[PDB]
């Protein structure tokens, strides 16, 4: 009911993520509800990396890096460098 | 003026020597026992010591002559007097202070129901709900008036006044987010003023608020309840009202908030809406 | 339940029992399976297989929205349910035709 | 086409001349009216108050007189 | 023909102005009775109460002579 | 300007409408009070009439 | 609620009272004969039982009262009183029971007309009447209440009612009864309103109505009929409903049932229906063979 094609900006997102979930306990694939800009938005932790060895359960902390990669056939528009596109033609 | 308030003075005088009246009430009617109409005349100089202060634009006094007079000439006899003393009371009390207009109102109305004149005791039923409204914020206790003076009115088959009461009632029960009794007292009003050719032109506009009250609560249902209104009525279709809610319904199925904001605006571009109808629809499109 | 009793509708509580085309019933209430006649009115009888669901309050039986727009129920509105039974030799379903569309536009 | 043109545009004109004074003459006969039953409604007004008073004093006067008499 | 329509269409203005004005005159006139009848009725009902009681209280009064 | 002038009429057309609804209602409620008002002074006339006659038949 | 309970409990306490009251009465008149104030203070009670009864919201019993206060003091020789009463007791059953407040109001209906006011008799009757065909299925007591409404309207020249009285009449009748009658009062009435002052351009309608109802007994009659009204009212010439019923007239002549189904169908695409026409138009239909 919420949905708009106005663009967000990743790296805000990114700060505002550090900001809400520093110091908190994070899993791949798990979901949850994100306000940004006061807009809610549904995430799913997909990948995670330890402080470049891999780790499955991971804790966010203020330096940790996030990148941004929307879902697939998603209509979300990404900017910033925070980032990492469908083929046009027919796969 | 200036010289009316120094009446005012030797009216206070008047009330003084009525004090001297209570003080043969104290010692000397013992010789005077058959003074009773010198108790009325007692009153009398009350009363229209009361009217000189009313003249005089002393609220209070005149109020409190009133009372006074009113409690002296209530001795188990001529009961209408004084009910008419209280309500000369309450409305000197409208203005300025009108808090203890409600408790003599309150006394009138129970004098009457003795009596058993509902009209007049409904219609100053009416007056303290009005007040409520205007002076104080309870509603509430207005609800209960407007329910009370309207079963009155109907007890004697005076419909037209207890259907516009009810009307009131609905509306404000619909400020207050209560849509079942709303949407049964405009049904019901709706289905009677249909019913005689004076007033059928009125119904169109009964049914479109019900119809918005019922559609506040169930999306889903109030496609049945339009329906059902259409083939009731077969002239409803036709008004630009049933067309509007049928765009803003079938709008609300794709989420686009530009079809229903453009349906509004234009519906407004031919007239000017009021307070309530913009304030429902803002609060229920939000979702 | 057998001579039918009265309920309040309720929403479906999840998609799967949306999905699921069954009545979503308290198990205090009924059991999931149960194939229950829904009663609007003298003219209006719906038959509907049970689903018990935890969420579900005791005394309502919730349906989705295609079910609602079916039977022309609302949410909150009373209905009667009694249980049903099938005479499985002549009520098996041998052949049915079901004409399907895409749901959304 | 402009043949049912100026045919509406006739009627058009002629409906609304028309209708226009039937609201007319209707409007200024019935304002006429009121103030008629105006006056007489003042006049009973008037009529009835007298009444009232003087029945009030008669009664309240002769009240008196029989207390006078017992 | 066009200029016999720009005069009804001035004709037709003008009409439905003063047919404004008339309307609300009735209304102030038609709301100023309603009040005026309403305060009649209060005096014509009191005046009911009060002289039934009047002859009520007469003819006991009789009664008791 | 013909488009603009039959906006305003039709604005104005409504708008006397909606009002004179009312004035009927108003009419009405006020036709529907006068029986009453009749039916009180009737019963007034009737038992004045009664009364005052049957006192000074007493009076003789 | 506790008002309800108490009013109800005090309401047979009072009963009881005036009971005894009445009995004491009866035993006082030849053990002390104190004249006529116990009946009357009797009857006192009653109504004071009867009117906070119905105050409780209960009605048959209050009504009961009522008629058996108005019943003792009709005893001693009073009578307005008794049929003020008597009203008041069949306003109260109108919602308990049709029967017994047809009954007390018929009885206040000629006791009024014995005492000499019409006015108050034909309002009784136009009440009776409607109570009559509102809840209970029947016309012809309806229409003799009507006409007598009419008729004692007309006794003192209240043309305004009388004119609406039979107007109701002759559509019932029409609808039901016979045409004649219809015809005539229709006709009459129209034809009385040629110089209204506010009502110059109304029986055009009740005309229309009129050659309906002629057209509804033969063709012949129904032009017959037309070509005098036109005569005689000439702005009838140039009334939209002359052209309408024209139109039925010769597209019923060649029996084309398509061209009298599109007449009607644009008609009632111009202008709403009645409920009333509609019915008579479909009887005129089935009858086109």
């Amino acid at each position: 009911k919420n949905i708009d094609s106005n663009p967000y900006d990743t790296d805000k997102m990114a700060a505002e993520f550090i900001q809400q979930f520093n110091n908190q306990a994070f899993s791949v694939g798990q979901q949850l509800v994100f306000s940004f800009n006061d807009k809610l938005f549904g995430l799913l932790v997909k990948d995670i990396e330890a402080m470049r060895q891999k780790i499955e359960v991971g804790l966010v902390v203020g330096n940790s890096q996030v990148a941004f990669e929307k879902a697939e056939n998603s209509s979300l528009n990404l900017i910033g460098k925070a980032k990492t596109r469908q083929s046009i033609i027919n796969p | 003026g200036m010289d009316t308030s120094g009446k005012q003075a030797e009216a206070m005088a008047l009330l003084a020597e009525a004090e001297r009246k209570v003080k043969n009430s104290q010692s000397f009617f013992s010789g005077l026992f058959g003074g009773s109409s010198k108790i009325e005349e007692a009153c009398e100089i009350y009363a229209r010591a009361a009217n000189m202060f009313k003249m005089a634009k002393n609220w209070s006094a005149a109020g409190n002559a009133f009372c006074q007079a009113a409690q002296l000439h209530l001795q188990l006899q001529s009961k209408h007097d004084a009910a008419t003393c209280f309500v000369d009371a309450g409305n000197a009390f409208k203005k300025a202070d009108p808090q203890e207009a409600i408790n003599c109102l309150m006394r009138a109305i129970e004098i009457y129901t003795d009596m058993g004149r509902f009209t007049i005791a409904a219609k100053h039923h009416i007056s303290i709900a009005e007040i409520y409204e205007t002076e104080l914020v309870d509603v509430e206790k207005a609800i209960a008036h407007y329910e009370q003076s309207a079963d009155y009115y109907k007890g004697e088959e005076s419909n037209s006044s207890a259907n516009k009461c009810l009307l009131k009632v609905a509306g404000y029960a619909a400020q207050l987010e209560q849509y079942q009794k709303a949407i049964d007292i405009y049904e019901q009003v709706g289905t009677s003023a249909m019913d005689s050719p004076l007033l059928k032109y009125s119904a169109k506009d009964y049914f479109f608020k019900a119809a918005l009250c019922h559609f506040c609560i169930d999306m889903l249902n109030a496609k049945l309840a339009v329906q059902k209104y259409e083939e009731l009525f077969p002239a409803f279709s036709d008004s630009r009202e049933c067309k509007l809610m049928k765009k803003l319904l079938e709008a609300h199925e794709e989420q686009n908030v530009d079809s229903y904001t453009e349906s509004v605006k234009e519906y407004d571009s031919i007239s000017r809406l009021d307070q309530w109808l913009t304030t429902m629809l803002l609060r229920i499109k939000k979702t | 339940n057998m001579a039918g009793r009265s309920m309040q509708a309720a929403r479906c509580p999840t998609d799967e029992l949306s999905l699921s085309n069954c009545a979503v019933v308290s198990e205090k209430d009924y059991q999931s399976g149960q194939h229950v006649i829904v009663r609007t009115s003298p003219n209006h009888k719906y038959i509907f297989t049970l689903r018990t669901h935890p969420s579900v309050v005791p005394g309502s039986v919730a349906f989705s929205l295609p079910q609602r727009k079916w039977a022309g129920l609302s949410i909150g509105q009373e209905i009667e349910v009694a249980l049903y039974s099938f005479d499985k030799a002549k009520q098996c379903i041998g052949t049915m035709t079901i004409e399907i569309d895409f749901l959304q536009k | 086409r402009a043949d049912q043109l100026a045919d509406e545009s006739l009627e058009s004109t002629r409906r609304m001349l028309q209708l226009v004074e039937e609201s007319k003459d209707a409007g200024i006969r019935t304002l006429v009216m009121l103030d008629e039953q105006g006056e007489q409604l003042e006049r009973i007004e008037e009529g009835m108050d007298q009444i009232n008073k003087d029945m009030k004093e008669a009664e309240k006067n002769l009240t008196d007189l029989g207390k006078f008499a017992g | 023909e066009i200029e016999t329509r720009h005069s009804e269409i001035i004709k037709l203005e003008n009409s439905i102005r003063e047919l404004h004005d008339m309307f609300m005159d009735m209304a102030m006139l038609v709301e100023s009775q309603g009040e005026m009848i309403d305060r009649i009725e209060y005096n014509v009902e009191h005046a009911v109460d009060y002289v039934e009681r009047a002859v009520s209280d007469t003819k006991k009064a009789v009664k008791y002579q």
